[PDB]
């Protein structure tokens, strides 16, 4: 799976591979979250009625290619080729045409377990870093000052419909126990964006 | 091959079936015999396929179905491809294969004559393709070794229907205007044969298409004539 | 105009099997092989075969190879896929599809398979307490997916991220909501998380109100 960001305007090539077999039965298909996959090229080459005539197609030998001449904002989605070979039918690993938006620090915030959650049994610390750019950011746990791992979950929502910006959120999973047995929760955070790493934390009790 | 027929047995002897093994056999791609330890066939058929390890050929078969645990086939001891052929284009689509052992020359089973350097493809009217591919875009390997009548386009009008390729004269160009009968997919490497003063002869290699059988986009095979000098120099 | 509509939303144990159904309208059913495609969270778009209505015939990719069966009944327009001894990388979409070259292609909906040892559980609902401030729900150890959010009875859309779900080592699912205001508003505006888990029929309105 790739990933690749882009500007408005810009022009983007996708390669494939597949057996020359195939006879130019190579197709193209555009995801966008939450849809099915729409086929813009089948054939290699033939764009598909109702499909604009910035998509275009290549094959040559064991080369196949999908030409984004000028890429426009609702062209930002993940692509993936369809070869249809003698014994088998493939999808390619997916090319995922992030928008290149301008760098953003996150905004990050830490909320301690609730009263509610303790009550059940279970501590549930969570660590939020909000509309950040680029995607990658990196997200540490720290328990009084003990750095943890395998005791916590992340996810990242898509690109913001609105300013392309991605938030995520970590939740550090603790025994009552061990979340009554220390003091200091903090999550470090490291980005493009930031020049130094930021810390947020608190002290069980508030603050 | 689209819109053919079966063919019956000993009709086709030159034909052959080259088999993978890996990870389960099956026909990969067609051939022909052209002497008695060599396959000639299209080299884009090793794709992901490097080792002669790999291949088993069998001659005399019409039906898939023929070949048994038990049958009888021949190794494959040198893959010989084309030192012009790149996985990047579609061209010198051409390779062959020597075998361990030699083929045993029977009705059913023995070699189709070349063309004589210089000879000229315009001379043929009766040209056939035939193998066990498609008999429609998306489809399956057929059981019964299938055949098509098929006529040769000139170079010229060929490059009128693929603006995009550079189709040149070591390729050669069959199908009807209409569309309807041609190769498909698993007929790769197979000939086209063309009979000219009663003798057949191995004038293409099927290589490759728009599809299969589309109207005004005929096939592509590479045109042996061409590269009758790169067979004599492999074969000694 | 052409439509696939498929059959609901399957919750199955390791080991058993599912049937997915695909029904077609809108063009002539016989004429074009159905494909079935998946796509697990997350992941790419698989390959599962296809299936010839008008003859029969299937094709199925060498991963499902003797554990799929596709099949049709032709009067009715309707294509199944049927998956057996099911494996939890087996959760995923799957989407029937026509595909064939030279028209254009249709999907069904999709079809979320959901292989677990799990029991259909609904959510404890937990605040996130809070120029701008953030605030959120988290939406913890209920099973299958999905679960919407919603802040104010969808009055509150502006700055509100819901988080893809995490599969717990516990086989449970858990995800957040959050939203950004602004801080003046705290004292003035309530803000509450509306987490609705259809399969379990569970409503839960939790206000999350400041520290
Ligand atoms: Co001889
Ligand atoms: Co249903
Ligand atoms: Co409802």
């Amino acid at each position: 799976p790739s990933s690749l960001s882009a500007s408005v305007g810009d022009r983007v090539t996708i390669t494939c591979r597949a057996s020359q077999g195939i006879r130019n039965d190579l197709g193209w298909y555009q995801q966008k979250p939450g849809k099915a996959p729409k086929r813009l090229i089948y054939a290699a080459s033939s764009l598909q009625s109702g499909v604009p005539s910035r998509f275009s197609g290549s094959g040559s030998g064991t080369e196949f290619t999908l030409t984004i001449s000028s890429l426009q904002p609702e062209d930002f989605a993940t692509y993936y080729c369809l070869q249809h070979d003698i014994y088998a039918s493939t999808f390619g690993p997916g090319t995922k045409v992030d928008i290149k938006r301008t760098v953003a620090a996150p905004s990050v915030f830490i909320f301690p377990p609730s009263d509610e959650q303790l009550k059940s049994g279970t501590a549930s610390v969570v660590c939020l870093l909000n509309n950040f750019y680029p995607r990658e950011a990196k997200v540490q746990w720290k328990v009084d000052n003990a750095l943890q791992s395998g005791n916590s979950q992340e996810s990242v929502t898509e690109q913001d419909s609105k300013d392309s910006t991605y938030s995520l959120s970590s939740t550090l999973t603790l025994s009552k126990a061990d979340y009554e047995k220390h003091k200091v929760y903090a999550c470090e955070v490291t980005h493009q964006g930031l020049s130094s790493p930021v810390t947020k934390s608190f002290n069980r009790g508030e603050c | 091959i689209v819109g053919g027929t079966a063919s019956v047995r000993g009709e086709w002897p030159w034909q052959v079936t080259l088999h993978t093994t890996s990870p389960t056999q099956r026909h990969l791609c067609g051939g022909s015999i052209i002497g008695n330890q060599w396959i000639l066939t299209a080299a884009h058929c090793f794709y992901g396929v490097e080792s002669p390890k790999i291949l088993r050929v069998y001659s005399g078969i019409l039906q898939q179905s023929e070949i048994k645990e038990d049958t009888s086939f021949f190794g494959v001891q040198e893959i010989i491809i084309h030192d012009q052929y790149k996985m990047a284009e579609s061209g010198y689509d051409i390779a062959l294969l020597k075998l361990e052992t030699t083929v045993q020359y029977t009705d059913s089973q023995r070699p189709i004559s070349l063309p004589s350097k210089g000879d000229r493809n315009v001379i043929y009217t009766d040209c056939w393709v035939t193998g066990w591919g498609y008999r429609k875009l998306r489809d399956k390997i057929q059981n019964t070794l299938q055949k098509a009548k098929i006529p040769l386009v000139t170079n010229e009008e060929c490059q009128k229907r693929y603006r995009g390729h550079k189709i040149t004269h070591k390729m050669i160009c069959a199908g009807y205007r209409e569309g309807g009968k041609d190769a498909c997919k698993g007929d790769a490497g197979g000939p086209l044969s063309c009979k000219h003063n009663e003798v057949w002869h191995l004038v293409g290699i099927t290589s490759w298409g728009e599809g299969c059988a589309q109207r005004e986009r005929p096939g592509v095979y590479t045109n042996v004539v061409e590269y009758v000098d790169w067979i004599l120099e492999k074969t000694q | 105009e052409v439509q696939l509509v498929q059959s609901g939303a399957e919750v199955k144990k390791p080991g058993a099997s599912v049937k997915v159904s695909c029904k077609a309208s809108g063009y002539t059913f016989t004429g074009y092989y159905m494909h079935w495609v998946r796509q697990a969270p997350g992941q790419g778009l698989e390959w599962m075969g296809w299936i010839d209505p008008d003859e029969g015939d299937t094709n199925y990719a060498q991963k499902f190879q003797g554990r799929v069966t596709m099949t049709r009944d032709t009067s009715i327009s309707t294509a199944y896929m049927e998956l057996s001894r099911l494996r939890s990388d087996d959760t995923a979409v799957y989407y029937c599809a026509r595909l064939a070259s030279g028209f254009r292609d249709y999907w069904g909906q999709g079809t979320l398979v959901t292989v677990s040892s799990a029991s259909t559980k609904g959510p404890s609902v937990f605040p996130l307490a809070p120029g701008t401030a953030a605030l959120g729900c988290l939406v913890k150890d209920y099973f299958p997916e999905p679960v919407t959010v919603s802040w104010n009875s969808g009055a509150l859309t502006s700055g509100v991220h819901t988080f893809p779900a995490v599969l717990q080592s516990s086989g449970l699912y858990s995800l957040s909501s959050v939203v950004t205001v602004p801080s003046s508003s705290l004292g003035t505006q309530t803000y509450i998380c509306n987490v609705n888990h259809k399969p379990s029929n569970t409503k839960v309105d939790k206000k999350v109100e400041p520290k």
